[PDB]
């Protein structure tokens, strides 16, 4: 019972958290970071846009 | 050592489990859907507080981003893969089947049923249903980022889901079904759908707004008997929505003249094949009859599902239909399970009712497996095929581009093909030769006024003898 | 087409034992195979569909797994209701291609009694005398025969003939038949067969002479 | 449940036509989206001929046997045939015929895993350019070395027939332990021939009667012959007249 | 050596991911949601602030 | 089943250690680095692209933040563990010693010698060194968040770090030694020195960006053989860091004058005994003098450490000093180490040379073991007694702020006061009465203009029987 | 005060047994603890300093283990040179207070001939007569004594003196003194010792009579 | 190494002052931080008295002897003492001078691990007020019912003597095995008494000679007494004069 114990309840599941430990959470961090650039490239474009004031004297 | 493995290790993985792969990828995904709603809150502070006076991804929109367009034998394409950031990749003991994918301006969505064991006698492990972002990794690439993520309490009975994006939510219309799959054990199907919406930005505590998962208490049929989403994707048209489906047609009230079913160049075919061949066995009770579900939000608290049928020009068998917003007008996928087993897509002259101006193509086709093969137009009696879309990537020179299996019979060999209607202009294989495979969805946009496609290719992996569905982010490319 | 090569083509295993019997395939059929019993003067009975699932009215020492190129079906207890061919079935495209078959043998060893037989007077009347050298009771099956006619190894002239396994002591009888002529049959006097097999140390002959009775 | 069974000739000349027929009892052909032919060479392993829709008349072939194999209907009378073409003696074979079954999983994806769940009985068909006939049997008569540790066998030789099967009994019916009915083999010249003997102690040779009974009906033989020893004193009295 | 292997290189360490990944990698990834929302909220006093115009006519 | 746990599970498991203790926190710190840079990015991109023409968490500054100065008896005092942020818990095996935690501006410090089993004579595991970034929750509420961590690569020969905040730097010193404690093996110990800068907002290419770990090639020592610092924390004085330190001066050059030595009220000391606790061992080779270390970045490229001296007046032995700067001068704590058990933390009258104005206090004591008690002041050769730090969290009023251990001998019952000079205000026990603890680090600064107080609480756990540093962010009230 | 009870008090153990002492102290100190071996005769000798660590010099078969207030001094494979006194010793404050002591002895059975000896004549011209009752190699040494006077329990009158357990056969001796007077003596006849022991299963009584020599 | 020694009266008389010496032998008392002394009573447990500094004069003393326990010192004769103040019976003990030990860890915590390494060999001061006497000796002579198997035993009885010890050896120091010297109790009367006996086996009794070899150094007692049965004829012989 205990090699049916650790090739369902730990073997699998050990495999999935390491797929999920060093494949996909890291990735999704990763893709987080390139969200955080994104988003400030992005807010940064904005005010370089959208906040800008010229005007000749009367 | 049973002790130690029983208390100290086993609910400890079990918490890691539930962790890592349940809460810390949700919260990760929120906490991208935070950064997102940030950024859109503090973009519009500043068109408000900026704005003074005086005393990313998107889909194909009608711009001219130039393509290669002349038929080249090079390996011009470089195929991508981008699968890693989702839960695509199980341990080695389950099957991903019944995939999904439907991308609408930069927001997807992603289903899976994960099985245990085989691919078709398996149980049923759960199923994800997880709308995301469309995002750009660190080298001008794009990669999928799953924010929302949903399961319905009983996997067992939720299939054939359709699911179109509508204004930063996404809705998802499902098929509820104690019974077993809906086209197969037709007859005593208990003809009950239920929409399960998401938001693409949910929140902290978003109980109600992320997943208010609807109910349907009027469905407009028409003639038909029942009514089935059937497909992976949709378009929007304001706030109507149009969810890709089947309608079971009782095969006494179907009305078929054989005299259109084309046996002019073919001599092992009755004109009596193209009507036995709608259904998915010549003494069906049902009919599978492709079309759409106009589903528009603006009538109140409880809408209706309506059923809108297809045209009978070019009439097969209901396959997944996939219709697409493409440079401005949708474009109808409506995939090959019978015996015109060239590749089946066209413009949408108009959706309600549904006539699809369907594509002569005659360099595209789908593997069959016994009856009806790759390049069979012959009207024979077969439920044969595979799902191989193709998305409008240019309609100025009417060029698409999908995944597609380059074999007869045996569905294997996943080829990114980009094209023409008569002529297939480049091609990469994203695999070897005998790498088996089946479903593939291919959805593009534009990132940076460049058009990328994301093909979701269910690659048997030859490893460790179990389905996965492969995306492969395929940049067409401008030189030759 | 699809090519369904098994190993072993021929198996053999006592009751009780756990046999593993393959069936490899050319292109690679993800799961859609079947595995088939055909009894001997029987119509084949299908086992294990889709490479894994018991099939109902299989009883639970059937099990399958594997899928892809490699396949294995699995007996865990043999039982004496199972020693027959095995054939797979690939069902992923068309062509349906089985399998050359596995057969399974009940691994008794037993030694043979060697008869042998001079033809009769009324079949010399006939015009021909088949010599008969009989073998009864033996395992393994594949044995050699050589028929010695005055000393001398005589071959294009035999036609054997072996019977499928007994169910009652789990052996074979053998059954080899020299073909020839009156004339050829009174031109020499020695008629003998050769029997080499696993349990027998020596190599038994039988033999008989013309002019004796 | 449905139950087949094939009929039709055992006896084809060669380079003609092969007249099958598997008529269908317990289901309507109306039912069952395929209907197949397989046929197993004795000594090879089987293959697989080609289906029929049973509603439609659409077929499917094997393409080493693609230009000789028709498979007719009869939607009425619930069977259906086989027409194999230019026969020759490489298709010696046992046609089944067998019901069709798809297994679809998951309908978005039209792939169904295919067998062969009820099958027919059978039917040895070899193709054959002899004719008709009846066999010749001559005992297996027991000798001094026909002994082996107090066994001693006894049987008959079956020679020259056409077709396949004759029924060789023992003794009516009545001997059993044993019997050991040797299958045939082809001639040469084309006609089969089997062996049957019968092991008893060799103590009982002299006291119990032993006759094969073989019964060959497509040619209407039934021959009994008894198995006898081989007298060894009548040829030596030659008589000394003075 | 089995269960000095177990309570060597599997348990202690089983505990280190558990600790690791139920107290401290989420309560990262919820200061981190609150250092989202307090660079939002600060971010957006800034431009409340430094971007505000106002002029009587001359 | 020794081929499974030898290969599928145990190479994995520590895949899964390496990657969700090492690179899974590194990448959320550096994450966390790249929100707080980008938000400084932007901001500066406000404040130049909208500055238009015509045609948080912060020290102690001189704000008057109202906090309770009536002394109470009810509970007004909450403690709240903030100690789940960080790598404090470790498995059951490892005793965690030798502890810092060190502000200033928002940004701290932390390093912890990881040993294995006992806390004495353990093997020494790993040592992290790592800055971040003090924060709000979202209950009003800060926890730590460590953004770079770093660890060197002998862990047995680093000891004594001190740390200093400069300028979105952070510079931690250290101590080399590869022949065991310098306190201890101080005949033997190389006198050297390492210092490692660390980025409070590290980036993610940043290799001689964030540990460009200094070479120390001039100490200005002075009459003293050996300099070590010695201390958690320190002050910047614009490009001038002073980490807190000891001077190892020999016995026979040390001049002291017995009439000193305040034997007035106690009839149990010669006027002998305050020269001869001044080292650890009264017959020993060297002398602990604590002081400062002055290093000023204007040097060049190879600057120059140079030990500052204290004042003799209330002069004991050399113990672990910490100069901080609240209120805008810095105060400097001076633990009891020697017969002196009173608390010894004054206001520094000027830094160049160390002249420290000792709070006259008679309320608050620490636990030495056996000679010299909580509440001893007689002259007795000891080096006994425990770290327990005091924030001046109130200059007008002259109150202070920090963990202190209420037992007289036994180093239990860890206690956060606030207390005036002569009368302890109130208090919060932070643990049961017979909670063993150790060294606390007391912290304080503005959240919002709230003075919240981290103290850095080595509490030993009674469950799994080793000692974690326990964090305890404690609001100073201003309702009594 | 930090108290320190040890558990158990006396503990007896074969050669070759894993003993764990145990130190259980009142207020909770870290790991601040020493064991002791005091030798019969001789000075204690540190053990197992720290709670964990093995001294220079100290054999491997002594190991520490536990924090807290709980403590553990295990002796894995007990040999001869280790049945002696074990001590410990807490470091943390100051009075350091040891433990009460564990007694270790070798668990080998073994039953008492039972000896008694009459004052003699110039012991009874002294003034006293004591009656002294002898119990030579025996095991355990917890025992019983009564002394009997013309068959009447005497208390009050006793001394007894048990040597410590010899390194040869592992057992002890006794010797029980009843301190009478010389008229007291006379005043009796009959003088008897009971002995009960575990390895007897009836109480051994000694005697002798006055008027008997 | 460093070697200790005590030194001091086993004879105190109660309500007086204990003068022990632990002179140190291999070592100065200007190194070792601390210097211990620790007493034993018998039957009891272990428990520690006080330090001295060695290089000072700073003390610690038990608080359950915090107002008698006076340590001095001598730095020249490398010797420190100990005096025990208004001494009582309760206070009889082992008074162990005990080298003490710090173990450090990490000096940033000051608070060390204490142990004793090096003790001394102890000396036994037992609270009396008795005088010094010497013992009186008397055999245990045995008899008829000083016998168990083959086995006769025979000792001395030692009584009423002060101080401890006495060395109780047999025949001269010859006779080793099946001696057992009993360790002394006190009296109700204040006076020291132990047993000593040797288990013979019981056909050497009249053969071999056994003399207790009793030796009190501080009252200068040597006792030399013989054990022999006891006669039992001598006495009846009373004679019938007619």
């Amino acid at each position: 019972g205990l090699a049916d114990k650790i090739g369902t309840e730990i073997g699998p599941k050990v495999s999935l958290i390491d797929t999920s430990s060093t494949i996909t959470i890291p990735a999704n961090i990763g893709l987080l970071g390139s969200k955080i650039s994104q988003s400030t490239a992005s807010i940064n474009e904005n005010v370089n846009e959208k906040c800008k004031f010229t005007l000749p004297p009367l | 050592l049973a002790d130690k493995i029983g208390t100290e290790i086993g609910p400890k993985v079990s918490l890691i489990d539930t962790s890592s792969t349940i809460t810390i990828p949700a919260n990760i995904g929120l906490l991208g859907s935070k950064i997102s709603q940030s950024t859109a809150s503090i973009n519009e502070n500043v068109n408000e507080k900026c704005k003074f006076t005086l005393p990313g991804v998107s889909n194909l929109v009608g711009l001219p981003n130039n393509i290669c367009l002349q038929k080249t034998s090079n390996q011009i394409l470089k195929p991508k893969l981008i699968s890693y950031t989702l839960p695509v990749v199980g341990q080695s003991g389950t099957c991903i089947t019944d995939p999904l994918l439907a991308m609408d301006e930069g927001y997807f969505a992603y289903s899976h049923l994960e099985r245990i064991g085989s691919c078709s006698r398996g149980v049923s492990k759960q199923r994800i249903i997880g709308v995301g972002e469309v995002l750009d990794r660190g080298d001008e690439v794009p990669s999928l980022f799953m924010t929302n993520v949903w399961t319905p309490p009983n996997p067992n009975t939720v299939y054939h889901c359709s699911a179109v994006y509508n204004n930063e939510f996404y809705y998802v219309l499902c098929a509820v079904s104690t019974v077993g799959d809906p086209i197969l054990n037709s007859t005593y199907w208990s003809g009950s759908l239920m929409m399960t919406r998401l938001a693409v930005k949910p929140k902290s505590n978003g109980g109600g707004y992320n997943q208010h998962q609807l109910a349907l208490r009027s469905i407009e049929k028409g003639r038909y008997d029942k009514v089935m989403p059937y497909g992976p994707s949709g378009i929007k048209q304001g706030d109507t929505l149009y969810f890709p489906a089947v309608g079971f047609l009782v095969r006494t009230e179907f009305k078929y003249n054989d005299s259109n079913c084309p046996i002019t160049k073919c001599q092992y075919s009755k004109p009596e094949n193209c009507r036995l061949s709608m259904g998915i066995r010549p003494n069906s009770h049902y009919i599978l009859r492709s079309g759409l579900l106009k589903y528009n939000l603006s009538d109140g608290e409880n809408p209706k599902v309506v059923f809108i049928e297809i045209s009978d020009q070019r009439l097969s068998i209901g396959s997944p239909s996939k219709i697409y917003d493409s440079l401005g007008q949708p474009v109808f996928y409506q995939a090959s399970f019978s015996w015109d087993t060239m590749i089946k897509f066209g413009d949408v002259l108009t959706v309600n009712p549904l006539v699809v101006n369907w594509r002569n193509n005659t360099v595209i086709s789908r593997p069959g497996q016994s009856q009806c093969p790759r390049f069979n137009t012959c009207p024979e009696i077969c439920w044969e095929g595979v799902y191989n879309d193709a998305f409008l990537i240019d309609r100025i020179n009417w060029i698409s581009a999908g995944v597609f299996l380059d074999s007869n019979q045996t569905a294997e060999n996943p080829v990114f093909t980009v094209f023409k209607d008569n002529e297939i202009l480049y091609r990469a294989q994203l695999a070897s030769e005998d790498t088996n495979a089946q479903k593939t969805i291919t959805n593009c946009f534009l990132l940076k006024n460049k058009i990328w496609c994301i093909s979701l290719v269910e690659i048997y992996d030859t490893g460790d003898n179990v389905i996965r569905p492969k995306l492969f982010a395929v940049k067409i490319p401008e030189q030759c | 087409d699809i090519q369904m090569t098994q190993s072993p083509s021929s198996l053999s295993a006592s009751v009780g034992d756990r046999v593993t019997i393959t069936c490899r395939a050319s292109q690679g059929i993800i799961d859609y195979l079947s595995w088939y019993q055909q009894k001997p003067g029987k119509a084949p009975k299908l086992l294990i569909s889709t490479a894994s699932n018991l099939e109902s009215g299989v009883p639970s020492r059937f099990s399958g797994s594997g899928s892809g190129t490699e396949f294995t079906l699995t007996i865990s207890s043999l039982q004496p209701e199972d020693f027959a061919t095995y054939s797979c079935l690939q069902g992923y495209t068309t062509p349906y291609t089985f399998g050359q078959g596995t057969k399974v043998e009940i691994k008794t060893v037993a030694a043979p009694s060697v008869f042998i037989f001079p033809p009769s007077d009324e079949q010399l009347k006939s015009g021909t005398a088949s010599v008969v050298c009989l073998l009864n009771n033996f395992y393994p099956r594949e044995a050699k025969v050589q028929w010695k006619v005055d000393n001398a190894l005589q071959s294009g002239n035999s036609q054997e003939s072996v019977t499928e396994q007994d169910s009652k002591d789990s052996t074979y009888s053998l059954s080899s038949t020299l073909t020839l002529s009156k004339a050829d049959y009174e031109k020499h006097k020695v008629y003998a067969c050769e029997v080499t097999h696993q349990g027998l140390s020596s190599p038994v002959t039988k033999s008989f002479n013309r002019g004796e009775c | 449940q449905v139950q087949l069974q094939e009929s039709g000739p055992g006896v084809v000349k060669p380079s003609e036509t092969l007249s099958l027929t598997c008529a269908v009892s317990g289901g309507s052909i109306s039912d069952t989206y395929r209907w197949s032919w397989i046929r197993q060479p004795p000594g090879k392993g089987l293959e697989w001929i080609g289906y029929i829709y049973g509603s439609a008349t659409s077929t499917y072939y094997n393409p080493s046997l693609s230009s000789r194999v028709t498979i007719s209907k009869d939607m009425s009378k619930n069977q259906f045939s086989l027409n194999l073409n230019s026969v020759t003696a490489a298709d010696t074979a046992v046609y089944y015929c067998a019901r069709d079954y798809q297994y679809y999983y998951s309908g978005s994806y039209p792939t169904p895993h295919n067998w062969f769940d009820v099958w027919g009985p059978g039917v040895l068909v070899t193709v054959s350019s002899a004719s008709t006939k009846g066999p010749s049997v001559f005992p297996l008569a027991p000798s001094s070395k026909s002994t082996s540790g107090g066994t001693a066998a006894l049987g008959c030789l079956v020679k020259d027939y056409f077709p396949e099967p004759v029924t060789v009994s023992w003794n009516s019916g009545a001997l059993t332990s044993g019997v050991h009915t040797f299958p045939a083999v082809l001639q040469s010249s084309g006609l089969y021939s089997l062996s049957s003997v019968v092991t008893v102690p060799s103590s009982g040779l002299g006291t119990q009667t032993y006759i094969c009974n073989v019964n060959h009906k497509p040619s209407n033989t039934k021959v009994d012959k008894k198995v006898e020893p081989k007298s060894c004193d009548k040829t030596h009295h030659h008589h000394h007249h003075h």
